């Protein structure tokens, strides 16, 4: 779960 | 690695609407459970902050 992610998850 | 027919249609729609390339559009949808409304909200939030990487909008 490293780096850029979209939304609140 | 591949998308269902329904996901493929969602992807094309979201890429057009957001202005992101297909791979970053797929990333946003996957990050948001293939939930278009949620994805659009999430995108708009991050876009306003100036935080989406510029590579997301390149062809």
């Amino acid at each position: 779960d490293s780096g850029f992610s979209f939304g609140s998850k | 690695p591949t998308l269902s027919p329904e996901q493929q249609e969602m992807l094309q729609a979201f890429s057009t609407q957001s202005g992101m390339n297909l791979e970053w559009s797929q990333k946003c949808l996957q990050d948001n459970n293939w939930d278009y409304t949620r994805s659009a909200q999430a995108f708009t939030h991050l876009k306003a902050k100036g935080e989406i990487p510029e590579v997301a909008f390149m062809k």
